[PDB]
């Protein structure tokens, strides 16, 4: 809608981006190289001298005919793991957004005793070194497990529940965005009769859509890639997340680099999709024409 | 709107589960889990009860999770610091006593046994390998503690030797049979193959002392160090060893030892500097990109947008190791390229400052998308007409950024930069994988390096350094470096 | 509370777990006792956390070094094999699995570094380390190079360092003297001085890691490397005509590589010690038993004399056993934690030119000895 | 519907924006607020609404003490000065948002929105979001959103400001009708002097957080209680000449115009607390100044400004011994240059007088249409 | 600086909002844009500004094409309709913002701000953020922001809407005081008649996209080109009556009322027009026009009377000076001056008035 200019500025940026991309893609193109290289080598040529498809076939389920004659079936259900990674991250993110968002609304629109104490308590208490945390978590889900079995050990429920602990930052993030939306939009709502919840859901959320997408994206990523907690809690191979599962490729003396790199690339895929979908929620000027001033 | 009485039925049925689950936890033995579950539900139901706690209805569901999976582990960590929980003292007292009470020593001879069906009754045979003498018992019934008298025999038993399957099925009933030789020796089943003179090494007294059946030494619980010790104390202590509360010993040890203190401050500088520079860089790189990508004149933006966040998509562990490959000093593609153009090989692992630089390049590489994704959403909150106003005040792209975009972003971004500082301050992993804290800080009694973070130099004392895996020390230090990053958040 | 009347086993994901399950399926066919084999991530760390509170597997398979830690924590039961049984295995493997001069696990397989070489580039591998510099120059003229191995991690460089007299901790007669450390003595010095000399004469590169050396050998860029049985299946895909042989001698005395004896330990909290004993002794540690696991994923050298005497028909395994017998058993004492960092950093300083050999080890020793004191 | 304010005070820390204000609005009474930009008109509305906190005093809507009631439960609707339209919903969705939260029928909602959108000439714009509207259309959207909601108390904050003259008329009549059809309380804030006059059953004047005067529209025009009020009602402003008292009668005051001739004039104006000699301020409106040819008291000067309005002409004159220009209004197009000598007649029966403290001397001449 | 549009058009997809418009605005000329809410005043003003794209047509500022030139380089400044203030910056900082960008002189700024802050009566508020201000206070901050910047071509969008009638006077004046002191071109959108009549050298009447007429203030008042212009300029609205023999230099019509009187009009199914201000009392004129009073509006300075004439569906609005005591229902008569009457064609165009006005 606005009139645009020198279009050398586009040209110079297009070039300074392309060079930036190449520089930051190069470490990743190295990984795709490893996943296509035959055998398991952490280092070789970018376009490998000896390219194999066996690593990607075993990740995708296909059986492999080796040199001596015997067919190698897939050792692991790499795909199922990826499906488990999605269910666990996805539901978890839905849960993180939902919790941090309602929590945020109260910190930003409501007033109650010890608001600054809790908000600064949240920021501080999450920044504690989580070193002996795993010794504590196991003890919780072991206990919890006999009372509610659905959220115990070896359950996807338990894993999701563990991740719903880290909202402190996200609360801060959504609290912030909320504050840049004009108050008088919710006042107008209130005078139309809307309860605080209705104001939150029908007026405020729809305008906070971009930051909610951000929180969802940041959760999803965190959870696809998370290893320690999930590796500690899940025990059945067919319940493993793709992160937890690819730990099998890592051993005392050697790594199965090829198999591992192929797994590492797949875990980038669900993120790429989710990130792409969240775009329809990342729009400018949602407040446009609301308030005069 | 639903029924008005429908809410009190939901509140009553929850006030049922709570109370039922509370009493059910009080039984068998889960008490700490009961005190904490009552207060949490009480608060939870009271908040949703009266229409005056409305604000807390939004905050409580969130805080519940935080208290449970953030505060609770933090408390546990602190709680452990007051104790000697470690590799050496890992078991509870009950568990360490239990382990010593399973310990047994070989006192008598060893006879390969067989089982023989005598009609519906059983018959036991033993075989003394050392004298070539054999022994056979009367027909007996299973179940319970009984004593079988064995007679010296030349004959074979009439029954056909029993399966390992049958031995295994009847193993329980078998383990209570005390077989007695003609010479008058107590012998019991040590394995599925043998009967022997195995007897417990220790026996529980009454006042709480363990005496040894083989040596004759008496041992007493020394609740200062957490071991059994000879007696008044002697000089021999027995393992396992149990966890005992040691007041302040692990907190003081960090203040006690000159040696673990020599490189402290010099490291503390690097950790703070390392963190600030990363925070500054990631935010700056992330913010510009975010601005560049939402700029509507650009025609590949949807592709650039995606490709830019990919460093965050591929799990960091493998990325970091690939960076270790590229930054190699003689081999490795970075110094291959830097040798053709420019014609210099930088000492990325050897030289302290270039390493510190490498580490920052890589940390920026891993972390820029995060800050970008944040600014991607955050930017959408700046109304368009603010830049229409700047157009009428004659502002360009650069002027827009510094007078409008950036000031509007700093206020929300602030707590996400403070947290980023806290995270990178404790960024144990990146260092360990890439440099291992190297190169060497020559002359450190307890080992340190120039790229070592404070948490790196620490967990090498608490987990390496040869003294087992002292968790009590690790928790003491963690509590201290939290209090420092607390007094740093000022 | 470990479930009574069944066997839960833990073993790492690169061992033949499907083969182990086949042996446990034979055990179930004979005893009625159902066996279950798991391979969880970081079981070496997961096990202590569970075995403390009376849980965890009935049997755990890990390298012996870690067991001296578990046993101290009171997590492993004291095993009781008769002389007849003990004679079935190589006697030195039993030395690895002792805590306080009391046997705590069953040795299964033997793992150690050998000398891998390209048969095409080098038909006759050198018996001596001193032959290397002379052997390198005549290879460099054909574009190639003699020897490439991981210089960055001291496990790989220790064979040469300890060939003359260097040692981790003095093994008196069944007990590691934690005060007596030998990385400072004339033996460890003579080894490292020779190592730096190879880099100085530019036969070796100071910043050569595992990943680089492996790639160099599989592409025929180097004539010989130092590597374990895990690396073989890589070289088999490359279709390189290669051989595995004994490590070269330094000053006439044999290279002393670290020995890693794979062991099976019984959980001290298991109500199945007898069942587990029987499974281990009479079902696994047999010619037939080890065959099932090795058929799945090769065990390398094994502790059972009889199967080892058969495996040795493949020259590669016979080299692995040969070096392990001539080498040094990895200390199962916690004091190794300090050793690893201090010696790694010592070689790093000596190879890069940051410190001379003499002081780099003298420093390293003061670190090991005083960490083992305080 | 009856909204009453007693000793109502609003402070922003140390800055006082409403001091001890007292009003009484009966049911079905149309009360119009006026006062200078930034005097506290909206602040009063936002306290009635419950979007600002009342520092001290009582607020009674429907004889209920509403100081601590939430906004929703007040029976109050407001056309915000800053519109505050939901920028994520169409014109329709905006206007129907109130009833969608009530248990309203879809046919009730659609019928009374299509009717109220037709009177505000918004028929065609019904699907647009506020972003795709003009300033005057957004304003009309705000007015509509409240008319649809039909509350017990209508609060309207400068609701007609951004409309053309011709439309500002058409809206005025529809609001005028709605007040007479519903018979419900409307508090209406405006700067437009014409609106204030036509729509108000009663007008309130504000002055830096103080109630200057309350009264009928003609009651303030003819009888300002002080100098400020006189200067605020009627555009153009009332002219002010500094005068001196020469004589006092109970029914009138004689004063002296500051010109060289020291002319004297008797004004039908109370002499209550007025001393001979003291300096007053003579007020006279531009409309009330007579042509020179037919007057007893003549004032002459030089023309500074001439503004040709079509219907009338406005002539600013500098008359010697007065700093301020005298603004004069004449029917029809008048042909006057800048610098021309101009004389205007000043009628004593239409002269206001104010004491040194600014307070008016009640005019005793009965002007037509005042109760 | 000189500014001119040439066959300029704007569309939202295929909804036409400005239709082939043509304007020549000379340098140092004050021009006001008038039109019904939602005709295209801001759209047009914004196209000059560079905030909105131009579909077809040519835009020239300072005799060079501007269609593809970014707003910040066109040499314009603007007071937005919606203020569009900077929320993070104080009153002082908002105003001084335009200067700080074009070569900040630290002293010259403080002085020019304080000077302009004084006339807008903002001086006592300079440290405030926009949130802590009134509607009109914010509007004046917006005005100030432009006047302190001193742009080549001023663009003002309804900048006196939320100001009180008294302060509105003071701002008109100070804008004239800036107009003659600078001699800089100003395009000024306004709904206020008095503001349009007093400020403008040229008035542009816009109507649903198109230019309805251009002229001098009085020129449009006395001589409107068509039906629309008459009923837009001058408030209250000009009355319209549907009329039906013609001379050489004048046109005669018949009134649609019961008596069916015929009257000659000095002009070039018709429509007759007469303003409320032009109508006379009863006994004075020859053409008498009587009906029933409908609405009486007491304005103080005047009385405005609505009259319904038999067989005439539309109300006749009459203005008379001073307070006139007349009530609803009463019978009222008014005089109709033929020389002060307008005539409009079936389509809309006006038959040029031949009577010469002052
Ligand atoms: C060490 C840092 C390295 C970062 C480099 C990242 C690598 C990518 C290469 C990019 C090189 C940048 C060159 C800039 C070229 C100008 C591009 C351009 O001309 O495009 C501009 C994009 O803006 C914009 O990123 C504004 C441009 C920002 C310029 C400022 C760059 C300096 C960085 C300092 C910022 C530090 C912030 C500190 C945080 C605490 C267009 O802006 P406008 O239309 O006015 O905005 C308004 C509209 O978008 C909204 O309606
Ligand atoms: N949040 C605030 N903090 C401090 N002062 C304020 C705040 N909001 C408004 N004010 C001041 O209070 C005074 C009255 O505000 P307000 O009631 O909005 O004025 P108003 O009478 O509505 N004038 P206008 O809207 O311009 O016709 C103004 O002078 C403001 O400067
Ligand atoms: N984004 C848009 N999409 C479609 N139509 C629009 C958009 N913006 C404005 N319009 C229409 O364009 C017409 C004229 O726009 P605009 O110039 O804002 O009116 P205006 O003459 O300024 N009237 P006002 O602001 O009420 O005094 C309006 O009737 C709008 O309906
Ligand atoms: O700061 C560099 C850092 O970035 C990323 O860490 C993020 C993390 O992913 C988020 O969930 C959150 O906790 O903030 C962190 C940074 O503040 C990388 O994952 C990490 O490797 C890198 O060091
Ligand atoms: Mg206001
Ligand atoms: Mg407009």
């Amino acid at each position: 809608a606005m009139v645009q200019p020198q279009k050398a500025r586009l040209f110079i940026t297009h070039l300074l981006l392309l060079l930036f991309i190449a520089a930051i893609m190069f470490p990743l193109l190295m990984v795709v190289a490893i996943s296509l290289r035959q055998g398991n080598f952490a280092t070789g040529s970018l376009i490998p001298e000896q390219i194999s498809w066996d690593h990607w076939k075993l990740a995708l389920g296909f059986s492999v005919e080796q040199a001596d004659g015997r067919i190698t079936p897939p050792p692991f259900p790499v795909l199922l793991w990826l499906w488990n990674s999605v269910k666990v991250a996805g539901i978890s993110a839905i849960g993180i957004v939902a919790l941090s968002t309602t929590c945020a609304y109260a910190f930003a629109r409501m007033r109650f005793p010890g608001k600054a104490t809790l908000l600064k308590g949240m920021l501080i208490f999450q920044m504690f070194p989580a070193v002996l945390s795993l010794v504590a978590l196991y003890a919780l889900f072991d206990r919890l497990g006999e009372y509610i079995p659905f959220i115990g050990l070896n359950t996807h429920g338990g894993v999701i529940f563990a991740y719903l602990g880290g909202i402190a930052l996200h609360v801060w993030t959504i609290k912030g965005y909320f504050e840049t939306i004009d108050s008088s939009l919710e006042e107008a709502a209130a005078l139309d009769g809307a309860t605080p919840w209705q104001a939150f859901r029908l007026v405020l959320l729809p305008l906070s859509v971009p930051i909610l997408a951000v929180v969802f994206i940041l959760s999803f990523i965190a959870a696809i890639t998370e290893v320690p907690v999930a590796s500690l809690l899940l025990r059945d191979v067919n319940s493993y997340t793709l992160a937890v599962g690819m730990q099998q490729y890592l051993n005392p003396q050697n790594y199965l680099w090829g198999d591992f790199a192929a797994a590492a690339v797949m875990s980038a895929l669900p993120i790429t999709i989710v990130f792409l979908l969240a775009q329809r929620w990342l729009v400018n000027g949602l407040t446009a024409g609301g308030v005069k001033g | 709107w639903q029924s008005d009485a429908l809410k009190w039925s939901v509140l009553g049925l929850l006030g049922l589960l709570v109370g039922y689950l509370v009493v059910l936890m009080y039984a068998q033995g889960e008490y700490l889990f009961a005190i904490t579950t009552l207060i949490l539900s009480s608060a939870g139901l009271y908040i949703f009860a009266n229409r005056k706690a409305y604000a807390w209805r939004y905050v409580y569901p969130g805080m519940a999770g935080m208290g449970l999976f953030v505060l609770f582990p933090l408390v546990c960590t602190i709680a452990i610091a007051f104790t000697n929980y470690s590799s050496t003292n890992q078991l509870t007292f009950e568990r360490a006593q239990e382990v010593l009470l399973d310990r047994s020593w070989q006192a008598g001879k060893t006879y390969n046994f067989g089982l023989y069906p005598a009609g519906d009754e059983w018959q036991l045979a033993l075989s003394d390998g050392e004298t070539g003498k054999n022994y056979l018992s009367d027909a007996f019934k299973f179940g319970g503690e009984q004593k079988l008298q064995l007679k010296e025999t030349t004959a074979q038993p009439e029954g056909e030797r029993a399966n390992l399957r049958v031995i295994t099925q009847n193993r329980q009933a078998l383990s209570d049979i005390t077989a007695i030789l003609p010479d008058g020796n107590k012998v019991m089943m040590s394995s599925l193959r043998q009967f022997s003179g195995t007897q417990p090494l220790y026996t529980l007294d009454g006042d709480g002392t363990l005496t040894n059946n083989q040596s004759g030494v008496k041992y007493r619980p020394n609740n200062q160090i957490g071991f059994y010790q000879s007696i008044n104390w002697g000089d021999e202590k027995l393992s396992p060893g149990y966890t005992v509360t040691t007041g302040w010993k692990n907190f003081t040890r960090v203040f006690t030892d000159e040696g673990i203190q020599k490189p402290f401050l010099a490291i503390f500088v690097w950790t703070v500097v390392f963190s600030l520079i990363t925070v500054f860089l990631t935010v700056a790189v992330g913010m510009v990109l975010a601005c560049l990508v939402q700029w509507e004149a650009l025609r590949g933006k949807a592709v650039y947008r995606v490709l830019l966040i990919l460093p965050y998509a591929v799990p960091s562990f493998i990325s970091i190791l690939i960076f270790k490959g590229l930054f190699n000093q003689s081999f490795g593609e970075i110094n291959m390229m830097l040798s053709a153009l420019f014609g210099v090989k930088p000492a990325w692992f050897s030289d302290p400052t270039t390493a510190r630089t490498m580490l920052i390049i890589v940390n920026t590489w891993l972390g820029y998308p995060y800050m970008m994704i944040l600014c991607m959403g955050l930017l959408k909150a700046i109304p368009d007409d603010l830049y229409e106003a700047s157009a009428m005040d004659g502002a360009g792209p650069f002027q827009n950024f510094f007078k409008i975009t950036l000031p509007l972003l700093i206020k929300p971004l602030t707590p996400l930069m403070i947290a980023s500082f806290a995270f990178n301050f404790n960024n144990f992993v990146l260092i360990q994988l890439l440099t291992n804290g190297g190169p060497d800080r020559l002359g450190t009694t307890t080992p340190a390096g120039y790229t070592d973070l404070l948490v790196n130099y620490t967990y090498r004392i608490a987990f390496e350094g040869g003294g087992g895996q002292d968790f009590g020390l690790a928790a003491a230090i963690a509590t201290l470096i939290f209090l420092l990053v607390g007094a740093l958040a000022i | 509370k470990i479930e009574e009347g069944k066997l839960v086993i833990w073993i790492n994901g690169d061992k033949g777990y499907n083969g182990l399950a086949e042996v446990g399926k034979k055990f179930e066919k004979d005893t009625g006792i159902k066996v279950t084999v798991e391979h969880p991530d970081k079981l070496e760390e997961k096990f202590p956390q569970v075995a403390a509170t009376g849980d965890g597997p009935d049997i755990i398979f890990w390298a012996h070094d870690r067991f001296g830690g578990y046993a101290q924590s009171g997590l492993l039961a004291e095993i009781t094999p008769d002389k007849a049984f003990q004679d079935k295995l190589y006697p030195f493997t039993w030395d690895a699995v002792r805590y306080n001069g009391k046997l705590i696990a069953y040795p299964i397989a033997v793992e150690a570094l050998s000398l891998i070489y390209n048969k095409d580039l080098l038909p006759n591998p050198p018996k001596t380390w001193e032959e290397i510099p002379a052997l390198d120059k005549e290879l460099k003229a054909k574009g190639k190079s003699a020897l490439m191995f991981n210089l960055q991690e001291p496990y790989f460089t220790w064979p040469l360092i300890a060939a003359d007299g260097g040692y981790a901790f003095k093994y008196e007669n069944g007990k590691y003297d934690i005060k007596d450390v030998g990385v400072d003595n004339a033996g460890a010095k003579a080894g490292l001085t020779f190592l730096v000399d190879l880099i100085k004469n530019k036969h070796m590169n100071a910043d050569t890691d595992y990943s680089i050396a492996e790639a160099a050998f599989n592409k025929g860029e180097t004539a010989m490397t130092i590597n374990g049985p895990w690396a073989w299946s890589n070289i088999d895909t490359s279709k390189v005509n290669y051989g595995v042989t004994v490590l070269p001698t330094f000053k006439g005395q044999p290279s002393k590589p670290f020995v890693g004896v794979l062991s099976a330990g019984i959980n001290a909290a298991s109500p199945n010690k007898e069942l587990a004993k029987e499974f281990l002794e009479n079902y696994l540690l047999t010619d037939e038993g080890l065959e099932a696991v090795n058929k799945d994923k090769p065990l390398g050298a094994v502790a059972l004399k009889s199967y080892e005497e058969e495996l040795a028909k493949d020259p590669r395994i016979a080299a692995t056993m040969e070096n392990a017998q001539k080498g040094e058993i990895m200390p199962n004492i916690p004091q190794m934690s300090a050793f690893w960092y201090a010696v790694r950093t010592a070689v790093i300083n000596a190879a890069s030119g940051r410190q001379t050999v003499d002081e780099a080890l003298k420093d390293a020793q003061t670190r090991i000895t005083k960490a083992s004191a305080s | 519907a009856s909204v009453q304010l007693q000793n109502v005070t609003k402070a922003w820390g140390e800055v006082v924006v409403s001091k001890d204000i007292n009003l009484d609005i009966h049911e079905g009474e149309f009360v119009v607020f006026v006062g200078p930009s930034g005097c506290g008109k909206s602040t009063l509305l936002r306290m009635i609404a419950g979007l600002e906190t009342i520092t001290s005093g009582d607020l009674f809507i429907g004889e209920k003490r509403m100081n601590d009631t939430p906004p929703a439960e007040r029976g109050v609707g407001m056309v915000f000065q800053s519109y505050a339209l939901y920028p994520h919903l169409s014109v329709a969705e905006n206007m129907s948002f109130g009833l969608k939260l009530a248990g309203a029928k879809k046919e009730v909602i659609n019928q009374r929105v299509n009717q109220v959108a037709e009177v505000l000439q918004l028929a065609h714009l019904l699907d647009r979001k506020p972003k795709a509207l003009s300033g005057g259309q957004r304003q009309r959207v705000a007015i509509g959103r409240t008319l649809v909601a039909e509350p017990s108390v209508f609060l309207l904050d400068e609701p007609l400001s951004n409309l053309d003259a011709a439309l500002r008329v058409q809206m005025r009549i529809e609001i005028s009708r709605l007040h007479k059809r519903l018979g419900r309380t409307m508090i209406y804030v405006t700067h437009d002097q014409v609106e204030a006059m036509t729509l108000a059953d009663k007008i309130v004047v504000l002055d830096a957080g103080r109630v200057a005067q309350v009264g009928k529209p003609l009651e303030l025009y003819h009888y300002p209680a002080d100098r400020f009020v006189a200067g605020f009602i009627g555009s153009p402003k009332m002219n002010f000449l500094p005068v001196k008292v020469t004589a006092t009668a109970i029914d009138q005051v004689q004063v002296e115009l500051p010109m060289p001739n020291r002319q004297q004039v008797w004004l039908p104006v109370e002499s209550r607390d007025v001393q001979v000699g003291a300096n007053m301020s003579l007020g006279i409106r531009p409309e009330h100044l007579l042509p020179s040819d037919i007057a007893d008291v003549i004032l002459e000067g030089e023309v500074q400004v001439v503004e040709q309005l079509g219907n009338e002409t406005q002539i600013h004159i500098q008359i010697p011994s007065i700093r301020q220009n005298l603004v004069y209004r004449q029917n029809d197009v008048v042909l006057v240059e800048e610098g021309a000598t101009f004389a205007i007649g000043l009628p004593p029966e239409r002269c206001h007088l104010f004491r040194e403290d600014g307070t008016a001397c009640r005019r005793l001449h009965k002007e037509p249409g005042v109760a």
